[PDB]
């Protein structure tokens, strides 16, 4: 097989910027390289074939190039509807292989995550389990680290995290960290804390709740 | 115009099969070469298959070679994929694409998920995440709902049937050991929530489960009215005391160790330290090895004081007293015991054989008759070749006509042991017997 | 020491007479002139009277001349004062005072209170003044008790029946429209107030009222639940009711007459006849020939109601109620008895001959063995040629290993009758028996 | 009848001082005159008779003198045990008449009244009335004014206060002011305030309670 190597794996840049994605191939593929665009959710649409040949629609700002083993795609004046994942694919021989992908991220001013802690639901307790959920909404950059603390300031490891893709409108991210215990084990302690560390603030953003009431 | 609508395929376990159809419209389908491409959950792309203009020439990457069969019917305008002997690896999104040029997919279909798994379908559980009891009032009253434990993807979570879509977030479900978990957070603005309701709407296809958990505010932990057995102008008497004699066996037997027990019931769990004072013959035996210790119970405490005695002390008509006291006691409660003074008659002990009209059943009944004896106090057991026999039952002693007592001890045994002759003996122990111990048996 | 205790103080309508006594005891009465002096509630003192050792020379002020006459009874040491036409002005504290010699009272008694008023005597009401619910903790946990609405003066207010005297304050009771009101404040030490029972003790002479209001803490409102709709008193301590089942033989035998008894104990001559009510499964069997005797014993009376029952009635586990009623009963007490549902097994009855090693003595022992039966209720007797034999004794039934019951019936007889052959038979009657009665016999 | 006039009717003097209380008659009574001393809540005790002859038990401090028509009791070094009312009775002729008396108070250092409010007892409420009691304990001078205030600061008139005589030991006074309302009229209000004004403090000593709990 001829494995393609798209680089980098993800990129962030401001609007209007000109950015270059690249692909490399083990064996020579002459000029048989396509470039696809997959905006989060929607299907991939063909952007460029025969290395430079632009497909219908593709506004001039997209430019393919290269030959032999290295090819590059280049977007000028990043227009919002570019945010997607790009993949190159050789078409010299069988099997047809793609080159991993390169995901696009827009750059924006930093923003402070709105956190919120949620004690298990009485409905869940009745069931026999306890899940404390913490929502670190609307923020940027993606880099953030959260850590749970039971009584006092004791950290835990049995968590389940999940972030979303960069939001269309806000350009921000969101995350939902969930600690899942057993009723009993949840009952042995009193305080629960969701501690968040993030570029925006020096002092860790913390939201805590005491089981002493609810 | 040109549109590809592949469809079919849901969920199937490993080793299974599934037929993927691809509907083509908008072009002379009969003139193009078609591709089947799959994108795994990891978002990576893989070329599944290619087919010639009129079939015949087909190609499949090593991976799928032997398992897949791409085909077409240049009539119904449909591209197909015959997947067989499925492996986990094949779990991915499937799209059919058209070759509109020099080795390039120009048009793709919508796509159809296929997950191969040896897991059973599980309906989810929804939980209304109301905010913290400590009502963090402000403006951004964010809420949320957890959807835990469901399989397989996906589920549709919507707030208020769709009416609310401004300020919501839905988190990509995660695979926690064969089961999924997803949460969604919504953030309201303006004094509108407590008043105007909000519900979490979640539906799961593979299990046909539509649940709507209304998010009700967090309310305090307290409920009213426990007992209705009328708190009448009632109460409890207080602790009670009882005293017990040693077993006639301990007392008549040198080796044994007789003891006098005093038991105190109805002890308040809040005042477990009762003062038990013992007295042999009105002279204090502070300690004298009085072994006390409590037991919890039905809901109360029971103190049990045991005072070891010297065999003779009991027989010499001494009087053991037990004086208990505690704060709730208006006056100390005392109890006394002493061996009842009276006549003494050795018991006539005979052993009766099972009645002839019973030598048929598998079990037989040996009867030990004990008569004309005083006082009540006695102890009889059955023995076999030395060891204390099991399965014998004793009547309580009854007062015969002539002021003496009698009583029987029944023994049930398997007929075989009876006719083959065995050492079954009635063994009585009573004060009026020489050496306080007789042993009767069957001259067989 | 020398003492002068006055007595006879109280309240009297205007125009009414009163006779005060001043018991003296500590010297030679006959050697002194005595006096009576009163002191208005306003505190002015007024000399009331004089009387020579003999009693033949008296002097009175103009304000009481005629209405009062002082007298003495040297034979009993007591002085006296009789007042006939009392006015409200005559209200004050009267003190009898011994004469010191030099025209001055060297010794005065305790004084007695006299109030002349048309008003009627009124018992007071005491109220424990616990501190504010907002537990103002500190050190000086001052408490108090209100004594309101009493007539006339005075009352005796003390804490802890007299012990607590430090930090206490008692306020000169005052009156508003024919009623007095007095309060006392004990500024007790922090320590732990709820540790030693602090009680407000108040007594009123004119009404013989001694009340002790324990001062209990004003706890936080709204936590438990009020009386769970409990009605008027449905019980008390007085007559007792007991119910009794007919004897196994009476019911199981057609001929015999089954009876259900209800006995009521603990009653005296003040409460004679008592109400009786019998109801089979609540059906109004209005005194169905229920004979009800009234016996005599230790000092009380015991009523015995007997209701003849229908054999099959009891056998069908029907309910038999007994409702007792009388004036002293806050609510009627009704008992209930019935036949318990239970497994049944037929008694395997055997008769055992006296052991060979006993064919010497004049008497011999016939043994009747009854095993494997259910329920425990049974009746066995011995019979000779038809007549119910005498001299047999029955063990109480015992629970064998297999959940069934067994029991023996011993019969003692003169050997002559045994070897000569006689009709001795064990006759048992148990519900689980052919016609409720089997009757195994002997042979030789 | 012979009339006796005492002067002064009241006296307050600093512990240790010397008192010269008088007693006068309308006619000549030679030396027939007694002095009894009534301590509050107690029976009179004979102190001196026939002008100056001390009684038994009576300390050398007290000394009677004077004869004819005007006698004088004199307490050398005043002390707590001497807080009482003092009378001068005569015995020349009948009836034996006494004088008005003389109250005695000890001028000691000022003291701050310890106040305490007491809401009606549940036991009383059940009955149908309400008495709010306020105890203004151990204080001096006697001059003090208390006033009740219902909601906000509204004063009332149905008050019943009572005073104690100067206490033996602490030389202080005590008072019990009580407002008595109907259950109903007590309930249609919320705050209750006992306000005390007294030389010791410039700002009125206030203790209040709100029926919203008990
Ligand atoms: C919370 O629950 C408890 C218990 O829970 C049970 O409750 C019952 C109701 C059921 O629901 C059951 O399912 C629950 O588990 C409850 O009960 C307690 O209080 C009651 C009274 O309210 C009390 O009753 C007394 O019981 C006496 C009999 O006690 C013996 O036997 C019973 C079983 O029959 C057993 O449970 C006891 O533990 C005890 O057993 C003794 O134990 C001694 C040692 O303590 C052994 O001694 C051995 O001997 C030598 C050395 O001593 C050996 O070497 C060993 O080392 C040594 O251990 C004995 O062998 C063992 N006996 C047996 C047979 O195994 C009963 O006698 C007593 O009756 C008196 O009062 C009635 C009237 O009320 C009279 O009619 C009686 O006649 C008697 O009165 C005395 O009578 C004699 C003549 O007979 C007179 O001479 C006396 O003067 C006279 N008065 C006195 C003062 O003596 C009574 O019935 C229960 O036993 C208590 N429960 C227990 C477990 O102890 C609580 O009340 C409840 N809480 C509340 C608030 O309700
Ligand atoms: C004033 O004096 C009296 C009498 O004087 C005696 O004083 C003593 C000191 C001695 O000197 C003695 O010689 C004197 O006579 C005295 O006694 C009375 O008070 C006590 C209570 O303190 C009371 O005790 C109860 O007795 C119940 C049994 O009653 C029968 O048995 C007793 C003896 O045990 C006997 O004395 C009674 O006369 C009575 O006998 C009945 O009599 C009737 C008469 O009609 C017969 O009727 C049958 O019915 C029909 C037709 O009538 C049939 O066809 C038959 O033909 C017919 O005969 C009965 O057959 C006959 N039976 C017998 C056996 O003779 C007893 O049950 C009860 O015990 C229960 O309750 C206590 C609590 O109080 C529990 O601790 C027990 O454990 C038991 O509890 C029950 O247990 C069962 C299961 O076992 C449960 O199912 C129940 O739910 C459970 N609870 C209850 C509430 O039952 C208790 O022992 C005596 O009966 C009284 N005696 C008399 C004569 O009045 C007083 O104390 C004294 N008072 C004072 C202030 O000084």
């Amino acid at each position: 097989d001829i494995v393609l190597t798209q680089s980098p794996s993800s990129l962030s840049a401001s609007l209007g910027d000109t950015i270059t994605i690249t692909c490399h191939a083990s064996q020579n593929i002459n000029v048989w390289l396509s470039w696809y665009q997959q905006k989060p959710g929607n299907i991939p649409k063909l952007l460029i074939y025969k290395a430079s040949n632009l497909h219908t629609g593709v506004p001039s700002r997209f430019s393919g190039s290269g030959s032999g083993t290295g090819f590059t795609l280049t977007i000028s004046s990043l227009q919002p509807e570019d945010i997607a994942t790009y993949y190159c694919q050789q078409g010299q021989s069988y099997p047809l292989t793609f080159g991993g992908g390169t995901k696009l991220e827009i750059k924006r001013a930093d923003a402070a995550p709105t956190v919120s802690i949620f004690p298990p639901s009485s409905e869940q307790l009745t069931s026999g389990g306890a899940s404390v959920v913490c929502f670190l909404n609307n923020f940027y950059p993606k880099d953030i680290n959260v850590k749970w603390k039971i009584d006092g300031s004791e950290r835990q490891n049995g968590v389940l995290n999940s972030w979303t893709d960069q939001d269309s409108k806000d350009s921000t991210y969101s995350m939902s960290s969930t600690l899942t215990l057993t009723k009993d084990e949840y009952e042995r302690h009193n305080s629960y804390t969701c501690e968040a560390t993030h570029k925006t603030s020096t002092s860790p953003i913390v939201k805590s709740f005491n089981r002493n009431e609810c | 115009e040109v549109k590809l609508q592949e469809s079919g395929g849901g969920l199937v376990q490993p080793g299974g099969s599934l037929k993927l159809s691809c509907a083509t419209s908008g072009f002379t389908f009969s003139d193009y070469y078609m591709y089947w491409v799959r994108q795994t959950p990891e978002k990576r792309l893989e070329w599944v298959a290619y087919i010639s203009n009129g079939g015949g020439s087909t190609y499949y990457p090593d991976t799928v070679k032997g398992r897949f069969t791409i085909s077409r019917d240049n009539a119904k305008n449909t591209l197909y994929l015959q997947m067989s002997r499925l492996k986990s690896e094949d779990t991915a999104m499937y799209y059919c694409a058209r070759h509109g040029g020099y080795y390039a997919m120009d048009y793709w279909g919508q796509g159809t998920t296929v997950t191969v798994s040896s897991a059973k379908t599980t309906a989810p559980s929804v939980y209304p995440l109301a905010p913290v009891c400590g009502d963090t009032t402000g403006s951004s009253v964010t809420l949320g709902c957890l959807v835990k434990g469901y399989f397989p993807e996906p589920v549709t979570l919507t707030w208020n049937s769709g009416s609310l879509s401004s300020g919501v977030h839905t988190f990509p479900a995660v695979l926690q050991s064969d089961l999924y978990t997803l949460s969604s957070s919504v953030t309201v603005t303006s004094s509108t929530w407590p008043s105007q309701s909000i519900t979490c709407n979640v539906a799961h296809p593979a299990s046909s489960t539509k649940v709507d958990k209304k998010i009700e505010p967090r309310g305090p932990t307290i409920k009213p009215c426990p007992p209705c057995k009328c708190p009448a102008p009632n109460l409890l008497g207080g602790p009670s005391v009882f005293i017990f004699p040693p077993k006639i066996k301990d007392v008549l037997m040198i080796s044994l160790s007789p003891i006098v027990t005093c038991v105190v019931v109805d002890v308040s769990e809040d005042d477990p330290d009762v003062q038990i004072s013992w007295f042999v013959n009105n002279v204090e035996v502070h300690t004298a090895q009085t072994q006390t210790h409590r037991e919890d119970y039905n809901s109360t405490l029971r103190v049990v004081s045991a005072l070891p005695i010297q065999h003779q002390d009991w027989m010499s008509g001494k009087e053991f007293k037990c004086k208990v006291n505690n704060k709730d006691l208006p006056a100390p409660i005392e109890r006394t015991i002493s061996k009842p003074k009276g006549s003494v008659r050795a018991p006539q002990v005979y052993v009766l054989p099972p009645p002839e009209e019973e030598m048929t059943k598998k079990q037989v009944t040996l009867t030990c008759m004990v008569t004309d004896f005083m006082p009540e106090d006695i102890y009889v057991e059955w023995t076999n070749n030395g060891k204390t026999e099991l399965n014998y039952k004793n009547t309580e002693p009854v007062l015969d006509s002539d002021g003496s007592y009698f009583m029987y001890s029944k023994l049930r045994v398997e007929k075989k042991n009876w006719v083959e002759r065995n050492s079954y003996s009635c063994s009585v122990v009573h004060e009026g017997l020489h050496n306080h111990h007789t042993t009767k048996s069957f001259s067989r």
